[PDB]
């Protein structure tokens, strides 16, 4: 089946909501959240500071780095979850 | 200006509509003898048409490509003679009517025959609430803060679901 | 020669087939235990 | 037993004619049949899915075969703007001579129907050029239908019936659907476009015998493997391409110019393949989400059980929604119909807004018919979704499983929802009817300058923000040296701005006060239909007038004349009432679209802009004016090719009218009439030897409502379709 | 009483109506009502028209139980007759006694009747129809 | 045939039995109310479903309930 | 009939706007509105309207606005009578305006 | 132009599809 993930009677979700990252401490989550946010904002800024062109200027590294902005949202949420859990 | 519209005082199609509107009544005017009240009524209609078109030109309305005034319900301050000021007027009047009805409902509930006070209105008390509903935004706010405007919710009947 | 197929199939299908289906369906309706 | 409702012992013992009607009407209600288990129900539904899919592919194969056999595809390819596409040939022994000469049109010499479904343009874009190609596609779909029928037969066999645990595997099914059925199919369509349809647009002839040795790109897998993916975008088709030939053509397979092909007035074929490739990659990644057999992935139960706001804002969150959705096929079906209705309304908007098939937006008849088609189907699916939600509430909703759920709280405050829908509907109806009647009286009294005409500044602002530059708002895309206008200025902007700022496209039609008023009417229709459907769904389990409505089922006639009267109290009656409102609002939408495009196509948009603000303008300039080619299809002086549309117009009128029979007159009158007829047949000589097996009775109340509603709807469709086809055909503009 | 009916009881004098029993009364099911009168008078038939009821004992054949009970209601609320008996005649000449079953009217209490269909809780405590799914039974 | 049920909110005021046109209902002894009687439905095969009993019940949300079900020659009220 | 009577003779009543016969066009449109408004009562039933009235009464009770004379839906006979009266009024009005605007102008 | 042999081949395939449709409908059965 699955795990009891409901936390409606508690002020914070349990640590098992993080799945494979349920044991990562809060400090690593926050530092990686800040780093991922900075790198992703830099990568998406490299698409408006420099005009993205039809094939000439696409730079797939900036595309792969652009996915860190939604990843940075999940990391700072998981940082709060581990902090309330004491980990 | 807004949405490519021109002012009605600077629109040629508006003036063409003016000329057509007065020319139709002038053509209707030619089969009546002067001094007859039909002739006076028709020239009064012509004067009223001219006054209406002059007022629409002077008020600052915007006409489109069809030469008809277009109202801007945006909320801009220069078009507050449109929707917004009649909006405030209607909101005040509708709140007045609703508060007068609610006050008379409270009074008729507090009497011995609530049913007979609604088909046969207590006219002095009804006029009292009706005239006293002029300060409805303040009285309604006082009742909302005092907790008399709203039933808690566990006291109103509800369907089983 | 494919100029015969409308005049063959359209009457056969459209008339004969649903008439037999209506008769068969009515018989299957009214049969009992 | 041997009686016809073998699935209902209750219906088989009915001595009347109600048995036949209710056995036909309840054949597919697999949940209520006698001795039905869950596993057998799921297996029968799987087999019925296979049969229905085979029916779909047989229908498409029939379309292909008839266009290949009796069509003029050969002549239509050479001249698409002047040759009428052909649906099929006509065989009728009822025709006179003049009907045979009248229906003999196109390049052929036999009586024939002109196709208004746009299948010619669609096949012409995707690489079809000869009748042999259409015939081979018909054979392939025939073999596919045969295979699907055999699969449906096979999965009812004792060793091939899947278990109940296989059907409720949500993670595996969604993974496979999202990856395969969406992404791999989109990837295969992009491959077909690049290999066949794009070379056919450039004059090359690519078929099954030479596609494996002809390179779609001059380099071929070298820009893809090396990473120089921009080499596939270089040298696009110039704006002198001439579709089907090679002058001014390019060697690009994945571009994003944006806008329209200048000759065909449709989107670039290289944009579509690129779009499909992107959607393919996105859908494969999205299907890589749920845990099936290898540890990684999500559990859908944990996601739903976790999503509880911290301090009781949404109650217990979404706890228990996983168990209710999997165990109730009515909730899954309702979600599916709601999403599909949104999808087909979206295709209705986007196929006239952004045409993708070559030489459409110039036929105008396929353009009208496809839009009205998809909008009516959208309304039907939208009503069905709420109907199945009501059915789910009646016989699938567990209150103890959903304790303090996000779904039970919907029933907790249902009165607020119904009352606020009532307020919105009453406000919208009051105000838009008052404005329309005000404009009517002002125009009638000779003073059109006194009309209340509100300029739709919000939607015009949206059009300006998309790039339209006649409203003078000068914002975002309409203004150069803006962040939005600079960031996309060298990918898709110039084609989009040259397509949005011209007056020949349907991209963001210029809108005035009539558009404002009719949009408010559309919002009124949507809110009132939502009112009826939501009230039926939420009061399906009971109300003050009937607190035990769940015991009587989803559909029942009434609860008697007691305690005031209980006519039309079930949720099925709420569906029956909302059907009329759906038909009304879809008619409003299609009237608005048809009149606006009729005025735009004729170069006379001022007629709409002046006459759409009042009701008499609609009545005398759209309906009365455009019925003249339709009702003159046949008259006292002869007939022409629109005689069939005139006949179908009167046909839809008569069906819509005879619906009012069953909708207004109710059972008692007819039951007494039937009893008098029974005496008449029993007490006449010669004819009393013929004896009925089933005792004739009047139609039941719910059956009568269904029959009258079906009549109303069929007459509605069959009186709007001939008008929307013949009025556009009778004007050519 | 018991399942016996006197077939030779005189009938009310009636001129014949087009409201009588059809072919499915000699085939499926037929009903009769017998009552005792004190005087010769005129009553309205449930199948339209007027008939004279005989002084003494009367017998009248109808097609459904509703007609017999409507006639009994007429014989009660009007001129007072309260000893009517309603039967059910089968095509094989078998009669079954229906009204005044236990000998007394159903509105009056009679010791010896067993409650049928009584439910030991209020109507708002019926089970949900989800709990009876795929079982064949109902929540009544 | 329709199914008729009588719930324990009965007060024994006998109006359902009088309102019945098909002799479906009758009064049986009981001890749960002041009148000492509860309605019963021993002849539900003669039910036609006209719900005249439910109109005659004075209790809030009626104690005698008729659920429409299978249709026979009696519940349809057919004279032919 | 449809083409040569109704469609051909409604030209006088639909083009009467801006002239002395414009009241006939106004009454034409209004009688169409009333005739269509009749089908609301003629097709629907009392119980749906009673439940909708309950939903409105909840909001009124919430804002202390419940009338002592309790609002009820129209009875079944009254609903049929209202629908029939509206149907007859709309039909007779449409025919009245159509005939008068046609025959006055020709 | 579609030849007669092609039309008869399509008719044969449709006949086989009809027999399989009858088989499926009688496997769901009445
Ligand atoms: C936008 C919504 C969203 C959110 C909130 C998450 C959040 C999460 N995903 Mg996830 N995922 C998403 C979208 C999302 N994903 C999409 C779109 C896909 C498809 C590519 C996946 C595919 C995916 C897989 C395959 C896995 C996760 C896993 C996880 C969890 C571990 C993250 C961690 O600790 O990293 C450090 C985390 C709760 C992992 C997990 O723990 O599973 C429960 C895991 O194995 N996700
Ligand atoms: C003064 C009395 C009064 C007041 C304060 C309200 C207040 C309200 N009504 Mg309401 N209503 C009333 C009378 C009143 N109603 C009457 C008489 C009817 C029957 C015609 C209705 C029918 C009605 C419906 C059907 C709906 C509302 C709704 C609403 C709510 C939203 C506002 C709205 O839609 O207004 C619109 C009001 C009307 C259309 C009715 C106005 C009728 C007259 C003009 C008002 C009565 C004045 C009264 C005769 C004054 C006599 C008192 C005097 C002796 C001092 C709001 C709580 C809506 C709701 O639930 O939203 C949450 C909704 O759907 N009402
Ligand atoms: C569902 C698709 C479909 C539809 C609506 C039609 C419709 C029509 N076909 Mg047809 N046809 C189809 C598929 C279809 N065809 C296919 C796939 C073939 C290839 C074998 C043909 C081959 C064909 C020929 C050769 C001829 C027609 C003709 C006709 C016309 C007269 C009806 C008739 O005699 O049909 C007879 C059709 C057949 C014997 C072939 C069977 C049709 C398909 C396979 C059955 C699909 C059933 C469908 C799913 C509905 C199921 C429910 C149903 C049982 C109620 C009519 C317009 C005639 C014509 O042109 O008249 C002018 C004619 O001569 N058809
Ligand atoms: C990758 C593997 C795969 C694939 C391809 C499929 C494919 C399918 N499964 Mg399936 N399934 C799978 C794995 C897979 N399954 C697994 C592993 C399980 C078990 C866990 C199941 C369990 C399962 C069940 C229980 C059922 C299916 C069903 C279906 C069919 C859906 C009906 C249909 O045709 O929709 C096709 C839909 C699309 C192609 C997309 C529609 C949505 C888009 C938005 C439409 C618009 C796109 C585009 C614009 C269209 C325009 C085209 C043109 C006109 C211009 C389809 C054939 C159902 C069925 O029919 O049974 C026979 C069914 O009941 N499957
Ligand atoms: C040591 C690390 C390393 C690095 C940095 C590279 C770098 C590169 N390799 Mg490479 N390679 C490596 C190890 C490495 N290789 C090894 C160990 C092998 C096996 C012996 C190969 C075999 C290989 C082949 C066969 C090819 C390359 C190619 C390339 C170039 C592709 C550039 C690009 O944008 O990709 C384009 C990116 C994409 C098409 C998509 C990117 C998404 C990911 C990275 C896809 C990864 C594969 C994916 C999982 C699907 C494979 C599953 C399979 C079962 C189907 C790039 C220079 C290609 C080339 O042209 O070289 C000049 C090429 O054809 N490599
Ligand atoms: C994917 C879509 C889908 C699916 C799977 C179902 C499936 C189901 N629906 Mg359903 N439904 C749908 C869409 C769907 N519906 C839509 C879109 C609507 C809104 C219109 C509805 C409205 C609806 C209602 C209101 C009800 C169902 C019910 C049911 C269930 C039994 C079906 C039954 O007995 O019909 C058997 C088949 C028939 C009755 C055939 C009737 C034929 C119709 C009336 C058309 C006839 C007109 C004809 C074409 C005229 C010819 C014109 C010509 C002369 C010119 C079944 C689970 C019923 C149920 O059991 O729920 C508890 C129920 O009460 N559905
Ligand atoms: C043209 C025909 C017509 C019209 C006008 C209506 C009108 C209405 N229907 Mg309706 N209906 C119809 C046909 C029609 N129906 C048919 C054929 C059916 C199928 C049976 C239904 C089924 C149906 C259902 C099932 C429902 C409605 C509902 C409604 C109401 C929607 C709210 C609204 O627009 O308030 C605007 C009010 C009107 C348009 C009525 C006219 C009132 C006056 C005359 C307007 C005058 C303008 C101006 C304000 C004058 C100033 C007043 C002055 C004293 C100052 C409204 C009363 C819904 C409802 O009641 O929700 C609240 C609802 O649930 N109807
Ligand atoms: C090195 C940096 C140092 C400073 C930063 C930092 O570390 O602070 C971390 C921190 C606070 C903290 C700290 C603690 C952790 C609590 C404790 C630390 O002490 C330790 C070690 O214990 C100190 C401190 C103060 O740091 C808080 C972090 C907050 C954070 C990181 C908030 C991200 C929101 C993301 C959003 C809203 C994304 C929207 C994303 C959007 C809108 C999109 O995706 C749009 C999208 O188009 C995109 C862009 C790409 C496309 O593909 C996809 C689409 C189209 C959808
Ligand atoms: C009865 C019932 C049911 C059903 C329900 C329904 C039917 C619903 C519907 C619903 C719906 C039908 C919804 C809709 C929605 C929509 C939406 C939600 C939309 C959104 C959109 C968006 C978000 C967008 C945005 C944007 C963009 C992105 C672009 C640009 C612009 C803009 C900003 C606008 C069920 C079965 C569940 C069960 C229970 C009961
Ligand atoms: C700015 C503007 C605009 C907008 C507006 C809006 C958006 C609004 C909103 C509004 C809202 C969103 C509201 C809400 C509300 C809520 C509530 C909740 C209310 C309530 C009320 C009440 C409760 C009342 C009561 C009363 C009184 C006080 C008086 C009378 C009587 C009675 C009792 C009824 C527009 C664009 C149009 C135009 C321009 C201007
Ligand atoms: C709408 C409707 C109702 C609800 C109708 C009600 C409650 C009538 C309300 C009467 C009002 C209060 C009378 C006054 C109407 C307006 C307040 C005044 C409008 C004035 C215009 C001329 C502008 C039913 O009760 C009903 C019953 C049976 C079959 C169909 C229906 C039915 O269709
Ligand atoms: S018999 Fe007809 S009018 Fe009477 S409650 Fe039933 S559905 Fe309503
Ligand atoms: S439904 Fe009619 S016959 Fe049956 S018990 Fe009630 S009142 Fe008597």
């Amino acid at each position: 089946e699955a795990a009891d993930t409901w936390w409606g009677d508690k002020d914070y979700p349990p640590s098992i909501v993080l799945g494979i990252g349920k044991d990562v401490p809060s400090s690593i989550f926050g530092v990686t959240s800040g780093l991922a946010f900075a790198i992703g904002v830099y990568c998406v800024a490299q698409s408006n500071l420099v005009n993205i062109l039809s094939g000439s200027t696409v730079n797939g590294f900036y595309v792969a780095g652009a996915l860190l902005v939604p990843y940075s949202w999940g990391l700072h949420v998981a940082a709060w979850i581990q902090k309330q859990n004491g980990k | 200006d807004v949405s490519g519209l021109t002012p009605c005082k600077d629109s040629a199609v508006f003036k063409k509509r003016l000329d057509g509107s007065v020319k139709k009544l002038q053509a209707r005017l030619a089969n009546y003898t002067e001094g007859t009240p039909a002739y006076l009524a028709l020239e009064q209609q012509i004067d009223q048409t001219k006054a209406r078109f002059a007022k629409y030109g002077d008020k600052g309305l915007l006409c489109g490509a069809d030469g008809l005034p277009h109202l801007i319900a945006d909320g801009r301050p220069d078009h507050a003679g449109e929707f917004v000021i009649p909006a405030f007027g209607f909101l005040y009047i509708a709140g007045w009517i609703g508060w007068a009805g609610r006050s008379y409902l409270q009074f008729s509930k507090k009497t011995d025959k609530p049913n007979e006070n609604e088909i046969i209105i207590n006219v002095p008390v009804a006029l009292g609430m009706m005239s006293g509903a002029f300060l409805w935004p303040l009285a309604a706010w006082k009742e909302l803060i005092n907790g008399q405007l709203l039933v808690p919710g566990d006291e109103v009947t509800v369907s089983p679901r | 020669s494919a100029s015969f197929l409308p005049s063959i199939l359209t009457p056969v299908v459209t008339l004969v087939f649903p008439g037999l289906m209506f008769a068969l369906f009515f018989v299957l309706i009214e049969q009992e235990e | 037993a041997t009686k016809f409702p073998k699935f209902s012992q209750a219906l088989a013992q009915d001595p009347a004619t109600r048995r036949i009607w209710y056995g036909i009407a309840t054949a597919h209600d697999l949940e209520s049949h006698d001795g039905m288990t869950e596993e057998n129900l799921y297996q029968k539904i799987f087999a019925s899915h296979f049969g229905h899919l085979a029916i779909i592919f047989l229908w498409t194969s029939g379309n292909l075969f008839h266009v290949a056999w009796q069509g003029n595809f050969q002549q239509w390819v050479l001249n698409p703007l002047k040759v009428k596409p052909i649906a099929h040939a006509i065989w009728d022994p009822h025709f006179g001579q003049s009907a045979i000469k009248a229906f003999t049109r196109g390049g052929v010499s036999y009586p024939v129907n002109i196709a208004t479904s746009g299948v010619y343009h669609w096949w012409y874009t995707v690489g079809m050029r000869t009748n042999e190609d259409l015939y081979f596609g018909a054979l392939g779909l025939l073999v596919l239908s045969t295979t699907l029928l055999f699969a449906g037969w096979l999965h009812l066999q004792p060793k091939f019936r899947p278990g109940i645990a296989w059907f409720k595997n949500n993670e595996s099914r969604l993974n496979h659907h999202l990856s395969g059925l969406f992404g791999v199919s989109s990837l295969a369509w992009s491959g077909h476009l690049i290999h066949v349809a794009i070379p056919e647009s450039r004059g090359q002839h690519i078929r099954w015998n030479n596609f494996t040795s002809t390179l779609p790109h001059p380099e071929g897998l070298t820009p893809f493997f090396t990473g120089n993916w921009g080499l596939y975008a270089e040298n696009p088709d110039t704006a002198q391409h001439i579709f089907g030939t090679s002058e001014g053509a390019g060697t690009a397979i994945l571009t994003f110019l944006g806008g329209f092909h200048p000759q065909t007035q449709s989107m670039w074929l290289t944009d579509i393949a690129h779009h499909h490739l992107a959607i393919a990659v996105v859908f494969i990644f999205a299907g890589h989400m749920y845990r099936t057999n290898w540890g990684i992935g999500h559990s859908m139960k944990e996601i739903l059980d976790a999503h509880v706001p911290p301090k009781g804002r949404l109650g217990a969150g979404h706890r228990g929604l996983f168990e209710t959705i999997t165990d109730s096929l009515h909730m899954q079906l309702g979600l599916a119909l709601a999403s599909l209705g949104v999808a087909t309304s979206l295709v209705a908007q986007h196929m006239y807004a952004l045409p993708s098939y070559a030489f459409m937006a110039k036929d105008y008849v396929t353009q009208a018919a496809l839009y009205t088609h998809h909008q009516y189907i959208a309304g039907f699916l939208m009503v069905g979704a709420f109907a199945h939600g009501a059915i789910f509430f009646v016989r699938d909703y567990d209150p103890e499983v959903n304790k303090d759920n996000v779904l039970a709280r919907m029933l907790q405050h249902k009165e607020a929802i119904i009352s606020h829908l009532s307020w919105v509907s009453l406000f919208l109806g009051f105000h838009t009817l008052g404005l329309y009647i005000h404009n009517d009286v002002c125009v009638a009294f000779g003073t059109p300058e006194k009309q209340i005409l509100f300029e739709p500044v919000f939607a015009q602002f949206i059009q300006a923000a998309s790039g339209k530059a006649l409203y003078g708002f000068d914002v975002l895309l309409s203004s150069s040296t803006s962040a939005a206008s600079v960031a996309s200025s060298k990918i898709w902007l110039p084609g989009w701005m040259e397509a949005i700022n011209s007056g020949k496209n349907s991209l963001f039609l210029t809108i005035g006060p009539g558009d404002f008023l009719v949009h408010h009417a559309i919002a009124l229709g949507l809110h009132t239909t939502t009112l009826i459907l939501v009230k039926g769904a939420l009061d399906a389990r009971g109300s003050k007038l009937m607190p035990d409505k769940k015991d009587f089922g989803y559909s029942f006639p009434c609860d008697g004349p007691g305690r005031g009267g209980t006519c039309d109290i079930s949720a099925w009656d709420a569906f029956y009432l909302a059907m009329f409102w759906m038909l009304n609002t879809i008619s409003w939408v299609t009237f608005y679209w048809h009149w606006k495009h009729l005025t735009v196509w004729g170069g006379n948009a001022a007629a709409f802009n002046e006459s759409s603000t009042y009701i008499m303008g609609w009545l005398r300039d759209y309906l009365w004016l455009n019925s003249s080619p339709l009702i003159n299809g046949y008259n006292a002086f002869g007939m022409n090719a629109q005689a069939v549309w005139a006949w179908m117009f009167l046909f839809g009128h008569l069906i819509w009218a005879t619906g009012f029979m069953f909708l207004i007159s109710w059972r008692g009158y007819w039951q007494e009439l039937i009893e008098t007829l029974v005496w008449a047949h029993e007490r006449t000589p010669i004819a009393n030897l013929v004896k009925w097996r089933d005792k004739p009775v009047a139609l039941s109340i719910v059956q009568a409502r269904l029959v009258g509603l079906a009549h109303f709807t069929v007459g509605f469709i069959f009186t709007f379709a001939p008008f929307v086809i013949a009025s556009t055909t009778g004007k050519f503009a | 009483t018991s399942d016996v009916l006197n077939l030779q009881i005189p009938t009310p004098t009636f001129g014949g109506s087009t409201g009588g029993w059809l072919r499915a009364a000699e085939i499926e099911e037929k009903y009769a009502i017998t009552w005792t009168s004190k005087k010769e008078q005129i009553f309205e038939m449930p199948t339209s028209g007027a008939a004279i009821m005989q002084k003494g004992e009367n017998l009248l054949y109808l097609a459904k139980k509703e007609q017999c009970l409507a006639l009994s209601t007429q014989l009660r609320t009007l001129f007072k007759i309260s000893d009517y008996k309603i039967y059910r005649i089968f095509p094989n000449s078998e009669v079954q006694y229906l009204h005044p079953k236990d000998g007394v009217f159903p509105e009056k209490l009679n010791e010896g009747r067993i409650g049928v269909g009584n439910v030991g809780y209020s109507i708002g405590k019926n089970p949900n129809p989800v709990n009876v799914k795929f079982t064949g039974k109902n929540t009544f | 045939s329709h199914s008729v049920r009588v719930y324990d909110t009965c007060i024994g005021c006998t109006q359902c039995v009088r309102a019945c046109p098909c002799d479906v209902l009758e009064m049986v002894p009981w001890d749960g109310c002041k009148a000492g009687q509860i309605a019963s439905a021993p002849r539900a095969e003669d039910c036609i479903g006209c719900k005249r009993c439910e109109t005659a019940c004075p209790t809030d949300f009626l104690s005698v309930r008729v659920y429409l079900g299978s249709e026979t020659t009696r519940s349809l009220g057919l004279t032919y | 009939w449809l083409r040569d009577f109704l469609w051909s003779q409604a030209s006088q009543v639909i083009q009467s706007y801006g002239s002395a016969l414009s009241a006939y066009g106004i009454i034409f449109l209004g009688a169409h509105f009333i005739w269509a408004f009749s089908l609301m009562f003629l097709f629907s039933g009392r119980g749906y309207w009673q439940e909708l009235i309950e939903s409105v009464v909840w909001a009124h009770n919430k804002l202390k606005l419940a009338p002592a004379i309790q609002p009820r839906a129209l009875s079944i006979t009254q609903g049929r009578a209202v629908g029939l009266a509206h149907y007859l009024l709309g039909g007779i009005g449409t025919t009245w305006s159509f005939f008068l605007a046609r025959i006055i102008s020709v | 132009m579609i030849t007669d042999s092609q039309i008869f081949f399509a008719l044969c395939i449709a006949l086989t599809a009809a027999v399989l449709a009858i088989g499926l409908g009688r496997q769901l059965y009445v």
